[PDB]
């Protein structure tokens, strides 16, 4: 069939298998192991196994997960625990992926995996500065993207596309100044999705 | 598979010893690249002499844009809006109504050419060929308000325009 | 000495604007009688660490809410 | 007299136009693009532009790139420490007018609001011929000014 | 004995039979310390046992590279002693325990 | 309100103010505060320039798009004065020089270019006209300066009936001719500050009790020039000009108690010794003694 | 009820940590002013880090003031280190924003906004 991306249940049951094993090793804080269906293995772990589970994916002989290749956040407003963070590690040894997932609200830290991997300092950095989560135990926690001063972390689905303020130079001041924004074309909200479902798979129980 | 790219043991043969030694004491590899810049000092440069001579260019470029027409004289835009909604900088602001003659037409169609990525999508999304980006990319202005193009100044660049628009469309519409 | 470094504890604070000098009296509460709030305690400590030359912990600090345990805390 | 004011404009026009040395802000992508005007095709050093100045002897700037709210005071004080005459080219929509990042919460809507703009560049990038296109332009502005004509009428 | 690992940091080993040998000793003795019903006892032991059977049973360094199927010999070495620093950490940790806390309700629920 | 120029916004650049306002010396010091001002709250402004394009770009970020707009004009030629005009609902006129040359004496800049602006403006029929005087303007002057600005002032206040006429003190700032003056080295002096008397024309424009008053711009203190001209090289940490600019700069400052200031247009006039150090900060390499 | 503490484990320890914390911008406000060559005084730059604080008085939960604090440690490292320049210190202080009107009648005159 041209058109549609092959399955590989080969890597599939390898992936389903090497789940196991991880939450078999480490009941305390593995909650959930999936694998879609393109073949990627998720750990969804409680948010004390940081530490512990990432060590012992990058340490064991079975593992070997050496490499992380991104550490990242995702808003999702409707969740008590709003932040999901994702490490997504390579393990070069048995040429394979992994992602490893847990979960943080706006008041309580997480602990830093820059122990683990040195790697992780300035990922951590960037969740902090653009999503407001705060990393416990990092050795130089503190903005990295936005410009000095600013207020509030712009990844956060509640934070306005355009920001509250915007810049210009101010002749009587003789310096660049901050003030409230306005724009003289407002950002067009676009209404897209369709009222008919499109992929029943995926329908949720009423 | 994989290869070394500076895994190599030298030899010490006094021979060889002897023939590094000459390249440190008299600058041989030194020498060696005074020839290589000699050698384009005497090669034919590649400038070219704008603005008498122009970089080639193909019909897919992407330059500035106009609304084209019918070969009537009627207007090809028929206020979809498909190119508005595609845009990826929001680039276009349309408003439209029925014409005196009932027909449906624009009344407003803007392009801020400072919010335009110059990408193509929006005559990639028109059904009917009217707005396109066309060869021009020699039109650099003095002031930030002569690139806030109306829909007078789009025609206009339509009717200037469309002699050589149509040859490129002619050219590459097979591929489209 | 003890009233000379009394007489240094009046001195600075009557340089502080906020205490009303007449109202100033050796045991006086700060937050009491002179109405001041709790950072305008943490600015007077600091004044007396600059006059007394030494560094005034914010445990020790906390204590200190009128002059007299001022002038007390600095003797030990 | 006004014969030899009008001649000493035409000169010290000439001169300052026949030796325009820019000072380029390689902010993102449309640096790429004043690289291949430097490149052997187009060859700015032709023109008496030379490939790169010091801001201390430029006479324009050019903003080739998005202008960030981190970057606009840095870029602010490159400008004010320019020696006049100076002037400021905008090269390719980010500089212009903010572009493809216009509504970010970020990003200065072009470079306008920091430092004055004497010719603006179109294009995501503008083409390395369109932004000599561009310089050019800029040498005929200067050819039209009248600074000692304007200065024996005051 | 090889010239080079080819990996920058990674020195070769004169003697890389009798240190593997110590370290795979050592991962069993810690191991010891586990509770029996743990997984990762029971699975370190399994491939450690492995790995050391193969360690006695092959005298050539490059036949028992061939066989381990862990890189160079130093690699492998490496390794053993990551999987021995992790064992100590695994005692304190007691990953084999219940697990700590469910989540929320909905905590894992995708698309919401 | 024509529909045009109704308000909209929260007063910032891309509001609509709906001031359309004519600033005539806008190139100069006081020019730039007031267009600065004007295109803050998103105002059309109009600025007719006798200079070089060049010397208007420090103009140009002043306004959001299309909000500044240039013009080419000649205080002799009536004509170039109704094109700049005729579409504004307000004329500030800013024109003036501190000396005099070949082609413009005083009673140029000060009686016939004010007073053709004041006379085309009214025939265009632009509702307010806001005219720069001077506090010491008096026809009995040592300072020909001084003796123009009484003339014009008179001429301006009878060709415009209803202009609001606004004489300063000496004014300060970044780029005045006054504390930069000493710096670049008997008499009480009242100066005021560059922002005070943006502010002061600005509010002018918006109140309509303003109409056809005078008001004198002074600041808050009364000094002898010599405690002054000690405090500006105390603050430049420095050890302590024309003849009709001697004058001026000896010249008493006017107590005019009948007048109104600048509290009755909501100004509070700021202290030269906030001031002081921002303007002459950048000529370095104990406040002043004031009169009650 | 039961929450993973950021630092302080109540209020009295939290309160603590605002105290340092004000202590150490009070001390560099000196040195701010000269170091950015600032036109405020000393004591406008000590009257704003006061506002600061007092804005943030009602706060009860030991968990978002140490946050507070968390974030007003970095503010005073990257102004004791000069990562900001004269622009970011200076938007404490708004200096050419024009006061918004207050009372009702003011608001009523120039929009529709409460
Ligand atoms: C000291 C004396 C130095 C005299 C310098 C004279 C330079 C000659 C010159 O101006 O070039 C001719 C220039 C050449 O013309 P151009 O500068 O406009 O360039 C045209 C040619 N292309 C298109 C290739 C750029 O003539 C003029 O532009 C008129 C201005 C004359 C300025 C000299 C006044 C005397
Ligand atoms: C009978 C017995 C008689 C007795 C007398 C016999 C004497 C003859 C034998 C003596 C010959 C010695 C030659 C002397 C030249 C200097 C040699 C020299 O200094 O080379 C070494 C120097 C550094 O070399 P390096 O690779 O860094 O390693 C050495 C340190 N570890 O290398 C360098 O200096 C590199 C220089 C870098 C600059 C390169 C730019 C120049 C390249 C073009 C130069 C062309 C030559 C110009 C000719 C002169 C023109 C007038
Ligand atoms: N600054 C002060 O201390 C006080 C000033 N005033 C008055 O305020 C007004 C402005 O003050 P200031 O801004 O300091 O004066 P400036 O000299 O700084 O600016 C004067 C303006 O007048 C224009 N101008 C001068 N002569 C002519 C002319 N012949 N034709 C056309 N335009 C001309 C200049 O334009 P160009 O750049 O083209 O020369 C400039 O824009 C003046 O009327 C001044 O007398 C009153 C009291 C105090
Ligand atoms: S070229 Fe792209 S960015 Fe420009 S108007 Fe068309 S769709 Fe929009
Ligand atoms: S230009 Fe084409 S796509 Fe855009 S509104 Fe007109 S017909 Fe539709
Ligand atoms: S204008 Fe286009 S090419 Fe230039 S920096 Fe912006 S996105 Fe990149």
């Amino acid at each position: 069939r041209p058109t549609v991306r092959p399955r590989n249940d080969v890597a599939h049951k390898q992936l389903s298998a090497f789940g196991e094993y991880v939450a078999e090793i480490l009941p305390k804080y593995v909650q959930q192991v999936q694998v879609s269906c393109f073949n990627e293995l998720e750990i969804c772990i409680h948010p004390d196994g940081v530490i512990p589970v990432l060590t012992f994916l990058r340490d064991h002989s079975n593992a070997q997960f050496k490499s992380l290749a991104d550490l990242t956040a995702v808003d999702i407003p409707t969740r008590q625990n709003r932040f999901e963070i994702v490490y997504n590690l390579l393990s070069l040894r048995f040429n394979s992926r992994i992602r490893v997932k847990t979960y943080t609200d706006e008041l309580t830290p997480i602990e830093s995996s820059v122990p683990v991997y040195k790697a992780a300092n300035w990922y951590e950095r960037e969740i902090w500065d653009m999503f407001g989560v705060f990393f416990a135990n990092h050795p130089d926690l503190r903005r990295i993207l936005t410009d000095y001063g600013f207020e509030g972390h712009p990844f956060r689905k509640d934070f306005p596309l355009s920001g509250y303020v915007e810049l210009r130079y101010d002749d009587e001041v003789k310096r660049v100044v901050a003030e409230p924004v306005e724009l003289a074309q407002e950002f067009r909200k676009f209404d897209l999705n369709s009222p008919w479902e499109a992929f029943p798979a995926y329908r949720q129980p009423p | 598979t994989y290869k070394y790219v500076n895994l190599r043991e030298p030899s010490m043969d006094m021979k060889s010893v002897t023939d590094r030694a000459a390249q440190t004491l008299l600058w041989t590899e030194l020498i060696r690249g005074l020839g290589m810049t000699l050698s384009y000092l005497f090669r034919e440069p590649a400038t070219i002499n704008y603005p008498f001579e122009k970089g080639p260019l193909s019909p897919r470029f992407r330059g500035e844009h106009a609304l084209r027409r019918y070969p009537s004289g009627e207007e090809r835009c028929i206020a979809c809006k498909l190119c508005e909604a595609v845009c990826p900088a929001q680039a276009i602001t349309i408003e439209a109504e029925p014409r005196a003659d009932g027909s449906r037409r624009t009344t407003r169609y803007d392009i801020d050419m400072t919010k335009c990525i110059y990408c193509g999508f929006c005559q990639e999304a028109c059904p009917v060929d009217a707005i396109v980006e066309g060869p021009n990319f020699e039109f650099s202005t003095e002031t930030h308000e002569e690139l806030l193009y109306n829909k007078e100044k789009l025609l206009n660049n339509g009717d200037k325009w469309e002699a050589e628009i149509a040859a490129n469309i002619q050219a590459d519409y097979l591929y489209r | 000495t003890l009233e000379g470094i009394k007489d240094r504890v009046l001195y600075v604070l009557k340089l502080y604007d906020k205490i009303d000098p007449e109202k100033l009296s050796v045991n006086s509460h700060f937050m009491k009688d002179l109405g001041l709030d709790s950072l305008d305690q943490v600015e007077i400590i600091m004044a007396m660490e600059d006059e007394f030359g030494f560094e005034i912990p914010d445990i020790d600090a906390e204590k200190l809410m009128c002059p007299q345990e001022i002038v007390d805390y600095i003797a030990d | 007299g006004e014969y030899v004011v009008a001649k000493l404009d035409d000169l010290i026009n000439w001169a300052r136009r026949s030796s325009l040395w820019p000072m380029t802000f390689g902010l993102a992508c449309c640096a790429v693009e004043m690289m291949h005007m430097a490149a052997p095709r187009y060859d700015m050093d032709r023109f008496g532009v030379v490939f790169r100045a010091s801001p201390r002897q430029s006479d324009v700037m050019i903003v080739a790139g998005t202008l960030t709210n981190k970057m606009a005071p840095a870029l602010r004080k490159v400008y004010d420490q320019m020696p006049e005459p100076r002037y400021v080219v905008s090269m390719g929509s980010c500089a212009n007018g903010g572009g493809y990042y216009h509504y970010s919460y970020s990003v200065v809507r072009g470079c306008d609001r920091i430092v004055p703009v004497d010719i603006y560049v179109p294009g995501c990038p503008p083409t390395a011929e369109a932004l000599l296109y561009g310089i050019l332009q800029l040498q005929k502005k200067i050819k039209r000014e009248k600074r000692l004509r304007i200065w024996y009428r005051r | 004995l090889k010239k080079t690992t080819g990996l920058v940091g990674l020195a070769v080993c004169e003697t890389p039979h009798e240190r593997l040998k110590i370290l795979y000793t050592k991962i069993l003795d810690v191991l010891g310390h586990i509770p029996k019903n743990a997984a990762y006892r029971k699975y370190t032991e399994q491939i450690t046992n492995e790995k050391l059977s193969m360690v006695k049973a092959e005298p050539d360094v490059k036949k028992l590279e061939e066989r381990l199927q862990g890189g160079q010999i130093e690699e492998v070495i490496l390794q053993a002693e990551n999987e021995l620093s992790l064992a100590r950490k695994m005692i304190q940790w007691k990953p084999w325990e219940p697990l700590v806390e469910e989540p929320p309700a909905s905590q894992w629920k995708w698309p919401i | 309100l024509h529909h045009a120029v109704i308000p909209h916004g929260k007063g910032g650049r891309s509001s609509v103010s709906g001031i359309v306002a004519t600033v005539f010396g806008a190139t100069g010091f006081l020019g730039r505060y007031v267009v600065n001002h004007l295109g803050r709250m998103g105002s059309q402004v109009i600025v007719p320039h006798r200079c070089e394009p060049y010397d208007t770009m420090h103009l140009r970020p002043m306004g959001d798009l299309g909000q500044i707009i240039f013009m080419d004009w000649n205080g002799r030629d009536k004509d170039s004065i109704r094109r700049a005009v005729e579409h504004s609902s307000v004329v500030i006129n800013l024109v003036g020089r501190e000396w005099e040359t070949q082609n413009f004496d005083f009673e140029d800049v000060f009686v016939k270019i004010p007073q053709a602006i004041a006379q085309v403006s009214k025939e265009a029929g632009v509702e307010k006209f806001i005219h720069i005087s001077h506090l010491n303007a008096d026809i009995k002057s040592s300072s020909k300066y001084l003796r123009s600005k009484a003339v014009g002032e008179k001429e301006v206040r009878e060709t415009f009936p209803e202009a609001t006429i606004i004489k300063p003190a000496e004014i300060f700032g970044r780029e005045d001719r006054f504390l930069n003056y000493f710096a670049n080295i008997k008499t009480v002096k009242q100066p005021v500050y560059i922002v005070d008397v943006t502010k002061g024309i600005i509010n002018a424009i918006k109140d309509p009790d303003a109409r056809g008053k005078t008001f004198a711009f002074v600041g808050p203190s009364r000094y002898l020039l010599f405690d002054l001209v000690q405090y500006v090289f105390a603050v430049a940490h420095r050890p302590f000009t024309t003849r009709d600019k001697v004058e001026r700069i000896h010249t008493t400052d006017k107590i005019l108690p009948h007048l109104p200031g600048l509290e009755d247009l909501g100004v509070e006039a700021t202290p030269l010794e906030l001031k002081a150090i921002e303007v002459l900060r950048r000529h370095r390499t104990q406040p002043a003694k004031t009169i009650p | 009820t039961s929450v993973k503490p950021i630092f302080s484990r109540d209020m009295n320890e939290a309160k603590r940590r605002v105290r340092e914390l004000y202590r150490a911008w009070y001390r560099e406000v000196p040195n701010t002013v000269h170091l950015f060559q600032l036109d405020i005084s000393v004591k406008q730059g000590r009257d704003k880090v006061r506002e600061m604080f007092k804005k943030n008085a009602h706060i009860t939960d030991p968990r978002v003031v140490d946050l507070l604090v968390i974030k007003g440690k970095m503010e005073l490292e990257e102004t004791i280190k000069v990562w900001k320049q004269r622009t970011h210190v200076m938007r404490f202080f708004h200096e050419t924003e024009a006061p918004r009107p207050k009372d009702f009648l003011s608001k009523f005159y120039v929009g529709h906004d409460p």
